[PDB]
């Protein structure tokens, strides 16, 4: 009677798209919160733009995220989400994924994007990198609570 | 009454002039934004590049989309203009009057941002090929329509 | 006809690369220092091709495609002593437009560096925006304060 033992690549990629998405909902929420309008001369700007319309916070947020994924040190053998298939568009900036792509570096080299997504997890990994950034913006001090305390001045 | 008149309506005015200036400094963000997505896609397409082992025509097939940014941006910063003003034409200064009196304004500062400007416009990644050359195998033969 | 002569011969070049891969070239007229782009016509004239431009002396002009570029291949025109693309010359305003800089002539030296500094212009410029876009807003409210006052 007969067993086999072969990989599982099928749980990561799975893994990966849920994220991905996440990103890009994240963008759409970016792009709604400072959506513009152009408006007649003389006149101030319309109501329907976004409540955060020249904030810089948004900005500060949008620009921390994104060199997280130029991680530095990983001993991956790849540098970028490219390589592991996963490209980003230069004018929306959301993510896409070619998964047949995926899908072969997956059974190629699953070593070196272990190494690269996160590794040891103490510095390397992107997600690494991105947790601490994220986790900071989310604390007491974090930008975005420290925003929302100037703005529980605008409030108090 | 008439000095609070007058400084009522110049004071107004200067709303308008304020609209105005609003206006145009978030139109120059809307621009900024989509250049700046589109600078990040080629860093990703160069370090994309940055992989020792692909060919040379993996090379000029990533210089492909290169150029397709580098026109993109090209064509968006001659594109966006705010009441007949090409935001982004030349490093220029504009001063918006909001006061009631002479010399009362507020000053911005715009930047003649392109491809050429940023200096990216003869960036490259491509590596010269080798090339052997030979009569090559020329087969058949050339019937021009020589002048006889 | 051109006035430079040399080895002109019918060629198709072949193409290796670093990974020593099979790539294969394409027909051109070997001069020697100079190697010309032709085509194969119906009649078995092996001419070379050539491209058309607005010449910088501001009469309309044509010159020979000699191959180039980055990579070595590329269809490439020379004007005012200087050589450009044969995709970008194309009946190009070369007179008053000299935005068509010169094509690229081997690998490009750190274009991460260049392109963070261009990223750093960005950024700063957007910052400044938005501290303009705060005095403006100050500004309004100031003024409408003042009027119902």
């Amino acid at each position: 009677a007969t067993v086999t033992v072969t990989k599982d690549d099928t749980k990561a990629k799975e893994a990966i798209k849920s994220w991905v998405d996440a990103y890009n909902s994240l963008v759409d929420t970016f792009s709604s919160l400072t959506k513009y309008t152009a408006v007649e001369p003389g006149e101030e700007a319309s109501d329907k733009n976004g409540a955060l319309l020249g904030d810089s916070v948004v900005r500060t947020i949008q620009t921390g995220i994104r060199a997280q994924f130029a991680n530095s040190g990983s001993n991956s053998a790849f540098k970028t989400m490219a390589e592991i298939g996963i490209t980003q568009d230069g004018t929306s900036g959301k993510l896409k994924i070619d998964d047949d792509k995926l899908t072969k570096v997956l059974k190629d080299n699953t070593a070196a994007a272990r190494e690269l997504l996160v590794g040891d997890g103490k510095e390397t990994g992107i997600t690494t990198k991105i947790a601490t950034e994220v986790k900071s913006y989310l604390a007491d001090d974090g930008i975005i609570d420290n925003a929302q305390d100037n703005v529980n001045a605008t409030l108090k | 009454a008439n000095r609070f008149t007058a400084n009522i309506k110049g004071l107004t005015q200067a709303s308008r002039n304020a609209n105005d200036g609003i206006s145009i400094a978030q139109t120059t963000e809307g621009a900024l934004n989509e250049i700046n997505n589109n600078l990040q896609r080629v860093r990703e397409l160069a370090v994309q590049s940055a992989n020792s082992t692909n060919s040379q025509s993996d090379l000029d097939s990533i210089q492909a989309e290169i150029t397709q940014r580098l026109n993109e941006i090209d064509r968006v910063s001659g594109q966006t203009q705010f009441n007949g003003v090409k935001v982004l034409a030349q490093d220029n200064t504009l001063t918006i009057q909001v006061g009631a009196n002479d010399g009362e304004t507020i000053d911005i500062d715009l930047k003649q941002i392109n491809s050429q400007t940023l200096g990216l416009d003869t960036l490259n990644v491509q590596q010269k090929y080798k090339v052997s050359d030979t009569a090559a195998t020329v087969t058949g033969y050339a019937d021009t329509t020589i002048a006889l | 006809a051109a006035g430079v002569t040399g080895t002109a011969s019918v060629v198709k070049m072949s193409y290796t690369d670093n990974n020593g891969k099979t790539i294969d070239g394409g027909l051109a007229v070997k001069v020697g220092d100079d190697y010309y782009s032709a085509t194969q016509n119906k009649d078995g004239s092996i001419s070379i091709n050539t491209t058309k431009y607005t010449a910088d002396d501001g009469t309309s002009k044509t010159a020979l495609n000699k191959l180039g570029g980055a990579d070595g291949k590329t269809e490439v025109v020379s004007i005012g002593g200087k050589t450009y693309a044969a995709s970008k010359a194309e009946g190009h305003n070369f007179k008053a437009q000299p935005d068509l800089a010169e094509a690229a002539a081997t690998t490009t030296e750190n274009p991460l560096q260049k392109i963070d500094a261009a990223l750093a212009q960005v950024d700063t410029l957007r910052s400044d925006l938005g501290a303009v876009q705060n005095r403006f807003n100050s500004a309004i409210t100031n003024l409408g304060n003042t009027v119902n006052n």
